[PDB]
DNA sequence: TTTTTTTTTTTT
DNA sequence: GGCTG
């Protein structure tokens, strides 16, 4: 897989999601966001349990509220198809 | 224009009648555009009528998707409203939209297949089609035009039907007179013909004799061997054409001068096609493999066959069922159906061999019930011929061919005749 | 959907005549909905008619409620419109709503019973039932379906039953006197009729003969081919109708003049119907495809078929089960059930063929147990005849037809009768 | 009182001997209690003795528990002590606690079932029982008690055996004396009786004959037909009772005057019941629908049946299992259990007709290894008969009954007897 | 666990005599536990007896330990109690502790050996074993078991085996002199014994006679019936035990007073066992359901049987075969193997019956070849008694018992013997 | 747990 | 204020 293009594409997709924070240390890339599937916690409006982990072989999104866990490609295919088109093309561009 | 399509699916009976049969869930936005259409499709499947706004709202309330999806569907439903329109602009625009979405989905799937096949094995996410069926998918993206063919009318369309009887381009004549007589003009294109003999009775000698006879009658023949080398089949064809026994070739009783002279004499004759022999490992070729072979033959070798021959269908792999998943019956029936589909697709006479059961071996008669691997093969085959050899027949250099399934004519007439197989020359000769 | 239920109670008599029998204040809510339904019930009790909006508002003014409930009832009453939704969907949805509310009430009741049981005997209420009443309470809430029809009575409805005896509109004659004799007036609409035999015995011959016989009687016949091409089957129909031959068509013995003359003479007949032949790839169609084909046929041409012939049920594809999800006994029976459902929906006589296992391919007789596919097909079938051909029969050109499953009449009155099958003309000839 | 239960399981022996076989892990909360009971149960299973405090502290250390679970279990073990009380209050208090826990678990389970049912398809959980299974669960929880009967204990249960010797259950007599002979006076009230047979051999003929015989004896008979129209079943009954062949009725040989005269002559007889025929679509009726039908029959027609007859068991809905969830065996067994429960609840003799397998078709003898859908039907049934009209009984206008399972008497006394089936009148006559 | 081990070394005798030879210093610790065990071992070596607490403290006072060691040993000595745990659990747990510690020590030793091996050869310890000694060392860790009993060791268990031959530890008498004569003292535990019934002999009469005889001898009998209810089998038992004829109970000749008096007279006798009759449907009880029944009886009824009598082997179901046939050889062979495995694993005498071959039915003599179950029952049966009932024997109220297979003793010693069968009381009496 | 094809084997 | 597989 190609991790840096997943980090670049994931950011834009999760940028729309509110409570968006870039948890980027010296060796990892994570994105904190409110989960778009369930709206995260109904009681707490300030909780961002949706996370993106791009330091692995494949950048994966995981929600700690509704237990959603998916790759960034499936997330883009299911929710942002205009972003999904260029994502797989830039993927083909470098592959 | 998804909102217009949904609105006129709801508030237009004429629009729904034409567009609905073709509308599919993969042609709108994955979100409400898809959720709203899924609601409508479920209502139509449950009640066979177009839902109203109240029905859509009720189905929306009795739905399990999240708050974002619920709000999107509610907004989309609230935005649906009938507008003064004309049937033509809507049908044409819907056709354009459906074609564009089909092309988009097809190219997305093509990219997915390409990026999946370029992965190390055992991690390639199986059940995804291989690159071989990349163009076929695109061919499915172009066959969507809101113009489904209802069918053929007996009385309305009979001039076109009559201009198919003297055409005779469907039938490909044999070279033996008896086979033409029983088939009333030879085999037909887009069919699946089968030879049932047993083990070491014939059944590849007959296929080679047919290939040679078709080759002499200006035909392009594609022999496909799943159990023999390309040089063994070519040696059989050489023995048939050059009238030199296989023993003479093995024992070196034919010189290079005679071989060269016979080959050049055959080449200089105008009435001769091209025969190409291709070998695949047993259980390693299917209909998709044969289509890829056809494409690469057309491109690289400008070779367009009409008499495609497969040595044994039972030795081939199904292109749909996973290996050793279903029993022999289902697998062999599927393989035969796929081969017949290939034959009708490329409009070629397809010839194949089939084994008989152990009980039919060394028997003076072979029935249709003696088919080995599946009872569906006789049902999905246009013509079948049973090759029977006994000790008396072997001593007479003859074999009894019984018409088991004769779809081109009446099998009761000329059911059993004696061919003069010559095993040294791999040739069938008549007795008339 | 309480608003819809109340609106169609007030503004629809047909809805009121099927739901009011089964309706209670506990089913709706504890707020404005229950109060509105209580007003409706009080008005209908005092005056045996459905109230109007003005009458309901006057009653609300007369009745006493607190401020909140008064405002809620006024707001809810303001929201009532005719909104002519479909009757079937409305009754199904209100049945579902009643069932779910009744289940919720029953669960709350049993929870209250359990809570009261744990209380000390002095504190506990004697009105609530014991725990032993938990099961039946949950059962009476599962028997609240909307169905007022109790059924026949055999003594209070014998006049209506006798009138039904005179309704012979379901029967469709056969054009063959023996088939009418054994079916007591021909086949019936909405029934699954099967013509089974071995491989290459004349199943499609019999189907085309039935199609031609129904065509000559003025019926609309829809022939759905699964193996042969449209022009091939139409050739068999031409051989049956024009009555010349199958080989003479392909051997040029018929001059165009004769073909045109015979076709125009058949066109001049006012007793002729319409025949449409549709071909599908093997394993790619079912009632879901057939229903769309029916809709397209009705839209494009004034063609509503009375007879629907399917070339083979086995070659067909089930709607819910995938191509190879389950074994033969299931998906074949599923396809049979779907075809019978399609026939009873369209009120058409459905004909199809069935294959016989290898055990009876060369036997003088065939039984019901000799069905190649699932044995559920000879459970959904209604008139499963059987075609048996031997050497003696083929010598006399007389196939034997055995009555295998006879739902219309007595299966054993004429169990085995000889036909006069002419294979060249693709015609069944009665024997006298 | 979980702490007391654990303390007296550890420190008391008579209490342990009395209550241990009925304790279960589901009766304890998920905190320290369930883990402590798990340790105790594992120790008892491994050493067949009650563990001490040291044993459990050793088992706790040798356990895969989290810090919270470990601390809770250790605290609970420390809190245990042998409080001296009476071994007559402890047992009843433990029984009450176990019953309350069982009721709580059943309530939670049915709430989960109802939540699962409302979910849309392709998302709802599979293998989870449907809504109709809710009462049965609630029937199981109420049956929990510290008294268990496993088998019949000689010298310990002999008063009940003497009662069984001296007393005989009430019997609803047949009209055929042979059935009374083989059943010692008829069939009991709360029973499920099955008349298995092959396809198109007289499943409905026998059921209609039984319905007519019971109707002539003054019983209220409900005929639930799942495959045939109401008029067809009522016509079978008319042929049975009016002594007119079905051929005569269809052909119109009998006039309306004769039909009315015979019907009124039957009406004037005091020894006549009421027969009500209700038709349901295939797979559209279940036990709860039957209960709703019974309720509406009682309320709107003052009709309480005794001889409820179901045409075919294999077509009815499961009422406990979602459609197309389990295999045929499990679904048919569930249907049989539901129907027998309905018969017991309504105190009605219930008669049905299952279908035998393809092997039993045209077989001169059948056994329990011939039932097609489910071999668990005999276990659930109370009397099961068979029909063996295969080849020569039809020519002789006779039948044969195997008596596969007879709980009313002994099956190996009159196991096979010949029945004079008359198909024109749809009745059974005796050969005597 | 170490505290318990030390405490029960100090305060027990059987535990000490059982576990002392397998106790080593390296098994405990490197701290207080090791020092305490060293004190115990030193005391037992100097004085061959278990030390007391005061003696242990005196030894600790007169010992070379530091302050921390002194404190640890003093605390551990003060933490030892004479509490009474069960012996089996204590031995098993200390065996597990010893095995775990030995495995840990061996693993650490091999790791240290490997670490020393990867060191400059000039610089390494000589005392450390070479790498090639690693597989043996682990073996010494795996060869640690407090008690070694793997099978029967000839020449090492001859004294125990002789106590078996003199005490007849395996034999179970018959109460019939002839049956004890031919079995050398009765049947054996863990055996399958079957009766072969010719035409005209019942299979349940002999089984009920054996059950009654075992009941009168004090054995717990579990009678599992297939074709009969619990009451009927217990009625046969009553007929044999109370001397009342079977038909007299049904007629009513015997009154409740005599029945109760005889039952209480039997109950007064202390030489009477318990009989538990359990009924199962035909084909619904494999030899895995019997295991569950035994578990339930042991847990709830505390009933652990010594005799298990199955009504009929043929009616049972083969768990391994799964599929069920009315009369199939493969199932009977599997059923016999499963029942004999159950008998072996439960240490019970298992009885069953079968029908002899038709040829055996006609012939008074029955050959192992003349058996319905051939090579299946005379291969898995320790004893197979054959019962012959001819006309002359029936007229004399007798049955000829023939011995067809006797694993117990010589088959030809006393092969034929006449038995006094009473069919009314269901009894076998001897013949002088 | 049944169902259906094909084969191979074996038992009666 | 982070936490998955
Ligand atoms: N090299 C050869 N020389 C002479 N005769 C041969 C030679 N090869 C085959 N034959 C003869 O041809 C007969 C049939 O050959 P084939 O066509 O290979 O039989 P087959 O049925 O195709 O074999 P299988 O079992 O289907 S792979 C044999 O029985 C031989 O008598
Ligand atoms: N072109 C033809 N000319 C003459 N007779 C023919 C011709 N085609 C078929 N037949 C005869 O038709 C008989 C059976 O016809 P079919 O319809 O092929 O039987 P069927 O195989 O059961 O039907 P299918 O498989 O759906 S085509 C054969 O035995 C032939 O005798
Ligand atoms: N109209 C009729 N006139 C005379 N005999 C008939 C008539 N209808 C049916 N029969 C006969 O009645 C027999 C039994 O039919 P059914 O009562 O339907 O048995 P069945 O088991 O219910 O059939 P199914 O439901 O399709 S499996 C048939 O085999 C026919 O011989
Ligand atoms: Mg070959
Ligand atoms: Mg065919
Ligand atoms: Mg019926």
């Amino acid at each position: 897989s190609i991790p840096w293009i997943d980090n670049e594409f994931a950011y834009r997709a999760l940028a729309h999601l509110p409570k968006f924070t870039q948890v980027n240390n010296s060796s990892t890339f994570k994105l904190r966001f409110r989960c778009p599937v369930c709206g995260d916690s109904k009681t707490d409006q300030n909780k961002a349990r949706g996370w993106y982990y791009g330091d692995n072989n494949e950048g994966n999104i995981h929600c700690y509220n509704c237990n959603y866990h998916a790759p960034i490609g499936i997330y883009l295919k299911e929710f942002e198809p205009d972003l999904y088109r260029e994502y797989i093309f830039e993927i083909r561009k470098e592959k | 224009m998804v909102e217009i399509i949904l609105s006129h699916l709801i508030f237009d009976q004429a629009y729904f009648s034409k567009v609905w049969p073709y509308m599919d869930s993969e042609y709108f936005e994955s979100g409400p555009a898809k959720n709203t259409f899924k609601l409508i499709k479920s209502h139509v499947n449950e009640y066979h009528s177009v839902p109203s706004i109240n029905a859509l709202n009720v189905a929306l309330e009795n739905s399990s998707f999240t708050e974002t999806e619920y709000s999107g569907v509610k907004t989309l439903i609230s935005k649906l409203a009938d507008s003064p329109e004309d049937h033509s602009w809507l049908v044409k625009e819907t056709e354009k939209y459906v074609q564009q979405r089909a092309m988009f989905n097809a190219t997305s799937k093509i990219i997915e297949i390409q990026t999946n096949a370029e992965l190390p094995p055992e991690k390639r996410n199986k059940k995804m089609p291989d690159v071989g069926a990349i163009p076929d998918i695109m061919r499915q993206a172009l066959s969507i035009s809101f113009d489904s063919y209802v069918g053929h009318d007996w009385m309305d369309d009979y001039e076109a039907r009559w201009l198919s009887y003297m055409n005779k381009a469907r039938k490909v004549p044999f070279k033996l007179r008896i086979l033409n007589k029983i088939t009333k003009g030879g085999a037909e294109t887009g069919t699946l013909n089968v030879l049932m003999a047993g083990v070491n009775v014939g059944k590849s000698l007959g296929l080679c004799s047919l290939a040679a006879d078709y080759l002499q009658l200006g035909h392009n023949v594609l022999y496909i061997s799943m159990e023999m080398a390309e040089e063994v089949c070519a040696k059989r064809i050489d023995a048939n054409m050059l009238d030199v026994s296989l023993d003479d070739i093995d024992d070196g009783h034919i010189s290079y001068a005679e071989y060269k002279g016979k080959m050049e004499k055959w080449r200089e004759k105008s009435t001769l096609g091209r025969l190409i022999v291709k070998q695949y490992p047993t259980g390693g070729a299917d209909a998709n493999t044969f289509r890829s072979l056809l494409n690469e033959l057309k491109l690289k070798k400008n070779f367009v066959p009409t008499i495609i021959i497969v040595d044994y269908l039972g030795i081939c792999k199904s292109c749909r069922i996973r290996v050793y998943s279903e029993n022999s019956y289902t697998t062999v029936k599927a393989i035969a159906e796929e081969l017949r589909a290939l034959a009708v697709e490329t409009e070629t006479v397809l010839w194949t061999a089939a084994q008989v059961g152990k009980q039919a071996w060394d028997s003076s008669d072979v029935n249709m019930s003696d088919i080995a691997e599946s009872a569906g093969l006789p049902a999905t085959a246009d013509f079948m011929l049973a090759v029977i050899e006994t000790e008396e027949l072997a001593a007479a250099e003859q074999q009894l061919i019984k018409q088991i399934k004769s779809r081109y004519g009446d099998k009761n007439k000329w059911n059993k005749f004696l061919m003069g197989v010559q095993k040294g020359n791999q040739k069938w000769v008549e007795i008339e």
